[PDB]
């Protein structure tokens, strides 16, 4: 147990947990859930419309003082009925702490814009809407910020295909760049990796 | 003979009553479309093309050499459709590649009565296409075109001719066979002083039986060790 | 009820007010957009081409479904306005190089395996 | 212009097909032996509706709903197909 | 050992050559087509045979672990030697 | 402030799909069949949504396996079946749902290898 | 059909369609249209060349990797006819030149190669054979390009019976000699006229609508010995053709009539240049003369290409000829010419 496993810190997860009772008691009109991970990581699950409120707090409140955001993602499964999952990572500098706050929206609700909490938001909120076009409302200026001019879909969605629907040649004839079906010399290769027997019986589910 | 096996059954039912639900009748196919065309309606065996001689003749897969051209009048148009050069192509005049059972998503029904549907694995050879859709065109040059053009179109079709062939797992049936046994008292045909021997008397007549078995090399093996050991 | 939340319409009288504007706003600009990237397409060709693409989503009736579109469509109208597309983004909207793909059975069952 | 088959679809355990099972338990043998050489092809129905098919020559095709029919109003309808009506 | 097909075009190792009927031969025109001339099918039958006074013997291909993996075998079988499937060496004991 | 729509739910338009590849596709939702070369059944537990083969030809040069189908490698993993089929109906494919296969508890017994009447008991151990 | 070569795919860049193709004259104007349409389907296209390699470096991206294979040959040595037409199951013949070399007349690439690359691809079992003349093409022609072209196209069909003859008339594109010839008198500033331009009568067709028309007689079946003629839907006197090619180049047009010999002269002056000359005295007679009417053979409409008028794609060609000021003026501003039709 000594050398090759990773130790275990629990006056962090005693901290992080104690947190989470503070945070959950202080907003229970927005906070659904609260989690934190043997590898000692506070996660809060909350209500969408939430997102301005319990983020302000995590700025402005004393106690938690986040005033860095480290990254702004999203997640498909879609098994779920809201499709996309919304991960917001915060940093402390004044308690030296990080902090993840996850909400839910699917292909139609839009999310608050958080750029007035975060500036650095912005960008972030972007790439949300154009890998996975979730619409963010009052967001000053939403456009696409990866994919090409005129790409249609959101590449990052599970049901988008790996290689897209149109590939871009030049053509001498009309003497520019265009787009066509696509079409491949070589087919990507599938591969059924998983093994019919499971890993890590900690994480079994009910037998259905 | 069925109407032998049908009066024991009879006998069977009438002594021990009516158990319920058992049936007791049941006859053992060989044929995976069989089924299926009998409940499409079309006739068992090819008496009747030897009644009455066609000039035109399909040969949908049939490879089983039951009609030759000695059977039917000169300047016949023998038209074949399948797969595999067999007993039935060289004797064609029009030969017109159809998909294998890998390469096309088609319906066969089980000896049970049960419908099941393939999937496609792989695409036809060549320029061999869909056998339905090979029809379809036909109809369509010939000009009395058919009234369905996706394969969803014809299933309706085909369940609109028989709507047990669209249950792809459903094998419940309903049993008439007193309406069956009655009709079948009718003609007395006489049995024949003839042993009842099966046509596959060992192991070594099993494996070939259809077109695909005949161009396997993997059966030939089979049965170059099952004639000599070695 | 199906409890759903709104993006900017509440019923389809305001989305479709809100494709009104958009289709004006793209008809105006089309002639600017035929001078500016030096297009060989006539205007006419070119108020057809978005009357095309509008009538494509024609069957829509979620209000919310129409408000997305409608935001996408004003993406696309500002990236042609700023002149961020080039030609070749503005020319994908005609398909000049893909020969024409039949529709009946039979071409289908001449050209290749799939429907 | 002549009859070349009759299919009769029947709810197996549909009430709306009782009266059909009832003409098939009773009055279809006595059928069959009037028409020794007319396919009359007796299949099984989804949850939908009971239906009679006749087929004529050169592949025309018309159907007639059998919903709620008694025994008497179902043979009253193969007379009418087979005999030269409807 | 390498072979000319009647087309006139080398055989490779794997046994594959353009028919006659085959218009992908262009690509060679003006070219070369690449074949190796070592058959490893006829390096390997001109290895003699080993004899060795033991029922198990041991490959691992020579070299120890810049080999393959070590596998044992068996030569209880008379009418035939035994072969190791991975380096294709063969071995038996003595016999008569 | 809600507006309660009604119809059925449809994001085709805002997926940027082509039309071709939605209307003509036709989707399998199914738990796949455990692999008989192996007696775990770890990979019969989530439904899986595929879709249908298309052409697939070998390319001129090397002789590799060309294809045209954007969506031929496409396996979209569900928790329940009717979390796929709600998937499919708003992604307007159409589809074909097979039910879950799950094998029959069976009674086993040691002690019939060694009957003292009956077939069961076994010629060799 | 040595199933190698049977359609495979949906059309597109790496799909398969059958066609291995010879493409001689295939780095010209019309050349690299038809590579280029080949090669969109997923063809195997065979480029012989005789120019410096670099020449054909604008062909590279028109095939998939491996469907496009240059080899070097020369219209004088049979060998290299017969092993460049080795495996090609097409034969595209598109070699020709508007003037005479040292090294070669209009005798020796309108009859002389032609008439080799038949007789060496009958010889080697090439089934579709693709012959390109010229629809003004006659025997008692006062030019010589139009005599060798008869010529040419009766000695084809005497070595090739099934070969289909293709017959246009003043190609017009991006790197045509036919409305860049005009555009570029305006270097002399008047435009000499013979009759003012108004004896005369063209009907110019598009470079796409031939190669497609190509294209198509390829994967046409019963275009075997059938001779086509490829015109424009419009035919016009040559003034007002070249008064809509200068109005759509915004450049004053100044014509003016010079007499035949004289504009003769001025061809045998410009003729002397070692280079491409810029005109000559056979272009003076083409030039001059009016297309002819061939009601008996089959057009473009007959292969399922209809024609594009010049009227919408005049501008992509001489837009390039324009001063900053006019660059940016549409298609919609130039009120397009009269026709003269029927
Ligand atoms: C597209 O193809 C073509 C070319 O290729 C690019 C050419 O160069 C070409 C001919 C080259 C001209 C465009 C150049 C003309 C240059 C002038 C006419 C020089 C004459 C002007 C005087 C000599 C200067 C002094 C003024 C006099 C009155 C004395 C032609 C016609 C052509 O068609
Ligand atoms: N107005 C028009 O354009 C229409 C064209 N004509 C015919 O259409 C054909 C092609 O037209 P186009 O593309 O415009 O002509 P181009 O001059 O542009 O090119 C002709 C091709 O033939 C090759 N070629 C020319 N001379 C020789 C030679 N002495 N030996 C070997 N190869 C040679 C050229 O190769 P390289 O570049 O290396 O020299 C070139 O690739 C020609 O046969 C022409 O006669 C038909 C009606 C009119
Ligand atoms: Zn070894």
């Amino acid at each position: 147990t000594r050398p090759t496993i990773r130790p275990r810190n629990d006056v962090v997860h005693k901290q992080l947990s104690a947190f989470g009772q503070y945070v959950a008691e202080i907003l229970p009109k927005y906070v659904q859930q609260v989690q934190v991970s043997c590898f000692n990581e506070l996660e809060i699950f909350i209500h969408p419309d939430g997102v301005i409120p319990v983020l302000t707090f995590l700025r402005d409140h004393t106690n938690a003082q986040f005033k860095s955001l480290a990254d702004l993602t999203a997640v498909d499964v879609p098994t779920r009925q809201n499709r996309f999952e919304i991960v917001y990572n915060l940093l402390s500098l004044r308690f030296n702490s990080r902090i993840r706050v996850k909400t839910y929206t699917d292909e139609l609700t839009p999310i608050e814009s958080s750029v007035t909490v975060y500036k650095a938001a912005n960008w972030y909120e972007r790439e949300i809407w154009d890998m996975f076009g979730v619409f963010f409302a009052n967001h000053p200026d939403l456009r696409r910020i990866l994919t090409d001019y005129g790409f249609e879909g959101h590449p990052f969605r599970k049901d988008f295909p790996l290689s897209g629907y149109v590939e871009l040649r030049y053509d001498d004839e009309v003497k520019r760049v265009v787009a066509e079906p696509v079409e491949l010399a070589q087919e990507f290769r599938k591969f059924d990796l998983n093994s019919p027997w499971e890993a890590f019986p900690a994480y079994r589910q009910p037998p259905e | 003979i069925l109407a032998a096996v049908s009066n024991i059954a009879q006998n069977i039912r009438l002594s021990s009553g009516v158990t319920g639900d058992w049936k007791v009748m049941n006859i053992l196919h060989r044929i995976a479309s069989q089924v299926a065309a009998l409940d499409l309606g079309y006739k068992p065996g090819v008496e009747a093309i030897r009644k009455n001689p066609p000039k035109v003749l399909f040969l949908l897969g049939a490879d089983g050499g039951c009609i030759t051209r000695q059977d039917l009048p000169k300047d016949c148009f023998i038209i074949y459709q399948g797969h595999h050069g067999d007993v039935g192509a060289p004797m064609a005049d029009v030969i017109l590649p159809g998909a294998a059972y890998t390469e096309k998503s088609a319906t066969y029904v089980n000896t049970e009565g049960r419908a099941q549907q393939t999937k496609v694995a792989v695409t036809p050879p060549g320029l061999a296409r869909e056998d339905w859709k090979i029809i379809r065109a036909l109809s369509e040059i010939a000009g009395m075109t058919l009234p369905y053009d996706t394969l969803d179109q014809v299933r309706s079709r085909l369940e609109e001719v028989s709507p047990n062939l669209v249950r792809y797992d459903d094998v419940e049936g309903a049993n008439y066979f007193q309406q069956a046994n009655e009709l079948s008292k009718l003609v007395n045909q006489q049995l024949l002083a003839d042993p009842l021997v099966p046509p596959q008397l060992t192991i070594k007549d099993f494996y070939m039986t259809d077109s695909i078995s005949r161009a396997s090399q993997t059966m030939a093996k089979c049965v170059k060790a099952v004639t000599e050991g070695i | 009820g199906t409890s759903v939340k709104p993006i900017f319409s509440r019923d389809m009288n305001e989305a479709k007010r809100r494709v009104r504007e958009l289709y004006r706003a793209w008809y105006r600009e089309v002639p600017n957009t035929v001078h500016l990237f030096q297009l060989d397409i006539s205007v006419k060709q070119g108020r057809d081409k978005v009357r095309e693409m509008f009538m494509k989503n024609a069957h829509v009736t979620d209000p919310r479904v129409v408000d997305l579109l409608v935001i996408k469509g004003k993406m696309e109208l500002e990236e042609t306005i700023n002149v961020w597309k080039q030609r070749t983004h503005i020319m994908r909207f005609f398909h000049e190089t893909e020969a024409p793909r039949p529709t009946d059975f039979l071409s289908k069952f001449y050209v290749g395996h799939d429907p | 212009l002549g009859l070349r088959e009759i299919r009769i679809h029947l709810c197996q355990r549909s009430p709306g097909s009782q009266g059909v099972r009832d003409f098939i338990e009773k009055r279809y043998v006595e059928l069959k032996k009037a028409n020794p050489d007319l396919p009359i092809l007796i299949r099984e129905c989804s949850d939908v509706q009971p239906k009679l098919w006749a087929r004529y020559a050169f592949g025309q095709e018309k159907n007639v709903s059998l919903n709620n029919f008694s025994a008497d109003q179902v043979t009253r309808t193969l007379e009418n197909v087979l005999s030269g009506k409807a | 050992g390498v072979r000319t097909s009647p087309t006139g075009e080398k055989v490779t190792h794997t046994g594959q050559a353009y028919d006659d009927g085959d218009y992908r031969r262009v690509r060679f025109s003006d070219r070369q087509k690449e074949v190796n001339e070592n058959f490893a099918i006829d390096l390997i039958a001109e290895q003699p045979v080993s004899e060795v006074g033991s029922r198990v013997i041991s490959c691992d291909g020579g070299g120890g672990a810049l080999g393959h993996p070590r596998v044992y075998i068996n030569l209880d079988k008379e009418t035939k030697t035994g072969t190791c499937g991975y380096c294709g060496l063969q071995f038996r004991q003595p016999h008569h | 402030q809600l507006i309660a729509v009604d119809e059925k739910l449809d994001i085709t338009t805002l997926t940027g799909v082509p039309e071709e590849h939605i209307k003509t596709r036709k989707v399998r939702i199914f738990v796949p069949a455990r692999n008989n070369m192996q007696s775990g059944v770890n990979n019969t537990k989530k439904w899986k949504m595929e879709f249908d083969t298309r052409e697939r030809w070998e390319n001129p040069l090397m002789g590799w396996s060309s294809t045209a189908d954007p969506l031929s490698n496409l396996v979209l993993t569900f928790s329940t079946k009717e979390d796929a089929v709600a998937f499919a109906e708003k992604n307007g494919w159409s589809f074909d749902v097979e039910e879950r296969k799950v094998p029959k508890p069976k009674s086993k017994s040691y002690g019939a290898n060694f009957s003292w009447n009956k077939r069961t008991r076994v010629s060799t151990k | 059909l040595h199933h190698a070569l049977i359609p495979h795919g949906k059309g597109g860049r790496s799909s398969v369609s059958g066609i291995v193709a010879t493409v001689f004259g295939a780095t010209g104007f019309l050349g690299r249209y038809v590579v280029n349409h080949l090669g969109r389907m997923g063809s195997q296209v065979i480029v012989p060349y005789r120019c410096e390699p670099y020449d054909t470096m604008h062909l590279r991206p028109m095939g998939d990797l491996g469907q496009i294979i240059f080899m070097e040959w020369n219209g004088k040595d049979k060998d290299s006819i017969r092993k460049v037409v080795e495996h090609s199951n097409v034969v595209i013949n598109l070699v020709g030149r508007e003037w005479e070399t040292k090294n070669f007349d209009f005798e020796d690439v309108f009859v002389k190669i032609p008439h080799a690359i038949a007789q060496v691809s009958k010889e080697a079992g090439v089934e579709k054979l693709i012959h390109i003349s010229h629809l003004n093409a006659d025997i008692k022609s006062p030019s010589r390009y139009l005599r060798s072209k008869a010529v040419g196209e009766k000695e084809v069909r005497a070595a090739f019976p099934e070969a289909t003859i293709i017959k246009p008339s003043d190609i017009f594109g991006r790197e045509d000699r036919f409305l860049n010839y005009f555009a570029s008198m305006r270097w002399f500033g008047g435009v000499p006229l013979i009759s003012l331009g108004k004896e005369t009568v063209k009907q110019p067709v598009y470079i796409v609508d031939v190669s497609k028309g190509i294209i198509n007689a390829i994967k046409d079946p019963d275009a075997k010995g059938k001779t086509f003629a490829f015109v424009g839907p419009n035919r016009y006197l040559l003034f007002d053709l070249v008064q809509y090619i200068f109005a759509v180049a915004y450049r004053p047009f100044l014509p003016y009539p010079l007499p035949h010999f004289a504009y003769r002269w001025v061809g045998r002056l410009f003729e002397v240049s070692p280079f491409e000359p810029w005109t000559t005295r056979d272009k003076v007679e083409r030039v001059h003369m009016s297309d002819m009417t061939l009601p008996h053979l089959p057009g473009l409409e007959d292969l399922g290409i209809q024609a594009t008028p010049l009227e919408l794609k005049a501008i992509e060609v001489l837009r390039r000829h324009r001063t900053y000021r006019w660059l940016t003026s549409e298609m919609e501003d130039v009120k397009p010419a009269k026709t003269v039709n029927i």
